[PDB]
């Protein structure tokens, strides 16, 4: 295993991994797009969710088939650290998805989380994702811990 | 509007097209497609919304946007990052970073707000001017027919 993994998820999280690309091979993004991808992330690992080019009950059942695979992608790791918006379609699925899925590796994790404030739809989809987390730290039986920083 | 060229209007359509032609030309940072669908057809996630005919503004300035009077649905493209402000209160916000290896791109922000608060003066404004001008040409008074039931009249109504 290595030290640590970095997951970055949604446009949010890969705007934070362009930050972080002297991490390397330690650094995983994924989206349902490249609106985020810039020239500095061929420095890390990128995966795109295959045919899914803001709301999330319509990009749930689409990428959720494809979690296996992108698990597959995660090296084993002694710590892991999930980043993204809480607000937008992407990353608030893809990041609690495979925030599960480190739960039933009985992983150490933390996350770093945005509390996105523009709209009523960011509003929205920030509670259900903060549920989300909830229901998935219940169902785990494991804490799920975030940093939580709203814009 | 009265005294302006169909040439100055048509020339003021085809640069606000080419903005739109801009905005979802796909090669803006953060935005998507899926972004801009959800922006124009903002009812389909938002179901306690209205559908109705809604007025598309293109501003160039914060100000000017943050004018446009109940705006449901906002689209808003950056060429400096730095100049990103959360204005107005729409119920739907999202946007763009445009490149300045971007050709096309004309201005230097750009913003797409959608109202529907908005339609109804433009109608009575067009209601109340035709009125006006009805009046003028209505208030008619034609004469009294230059034939009597005398003439003898046919049925192609020649008088011989
Ligand atoms: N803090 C922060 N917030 C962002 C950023 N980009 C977008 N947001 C906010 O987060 C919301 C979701 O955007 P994004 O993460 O790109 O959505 P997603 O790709 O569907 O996961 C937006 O509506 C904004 O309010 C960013 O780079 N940093
Ligand atoms: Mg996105």
């Amino acid at each position: 295993p290595v030290k640590v993994c970095l997951i970055f998820a949604g446009g949010t999280g890969m705007n934070v991994a362009t930050k972080l690309v002297d991490l390397g091979e330690a650094v995983h993004c994924f989206d349902t797009c490249d609106k985020n991808v810039v020239d500095v992330h061929r420095s890390v690992n990128v995966t795109l969710t295959k045919g899914t080019r803001g709301n999330r009950k319509v990009i749930l059942p689409l990428v959720r088939p494809q979690i296996p695979a992108l698990m597959d992608t995660i090296p084993e790791a002694d710590f892991y650290i999930v980043c993204y918006s809480l607000g937008g379609g992407s990353g608030s699925v893809l990041g609690p998805l495979i925030t599960g899925q480190l739960a039933d590796r009985k992983a150490s994790f933390v996350s770093f989380v945005v509390g996105a404030m523009e709209s009523t739809d960011n509003l929205g989809n920030d509670i259900d994702t903060m549920k989300t987390l909830e229901a998935i730290a219940v169902n785990k039986h494991l804490p799920i811990v975030v940093n939580y920083v709203p814009n | 509007t009265q005294g302006r060229s169909y040439e100055s209007i048509n020339d003021e359509i085809a640069e606000k097209i080419r903005k739109v032609v801009l905005l979802v030309n796909q090669n803006h940072g953060r935005l998507d497609v899926h972004d801009v669908a959800n922006w124009v057809r903002f009812t389909d996630k938002h179901n306690y919304l209205i559908p109705q005919v809604c007025e598309l503004h293109i501003e160039t300035t914060r100000k000017d946007a943050e004018n446009v009077p109940e705006a449901i649905s906002q689209l808003s493209l950056y060429l400096d990052p730095s100049k990103e402000v959360a204005f107005g209160t729409p119920i739907y916000r999202k946007v763009g970073i445009m490149k300045v290896d971007d050709l096309d791109v004309t201005d230097d922000q750009i913003h797409f707000v959608i109202n529907s608060v908005g339609v109804v003066e433009i109608m009575k404004t067009i209601t109340d001017s035709k009125l006006e001008m009805t009046r003028q040409q209505s208030k008619f008074t034609q004469r009294n027919p230059i034939i009597d039931a005398d003439d003898n009249v046919d049925e192609d109504g020649m008088v011989v």
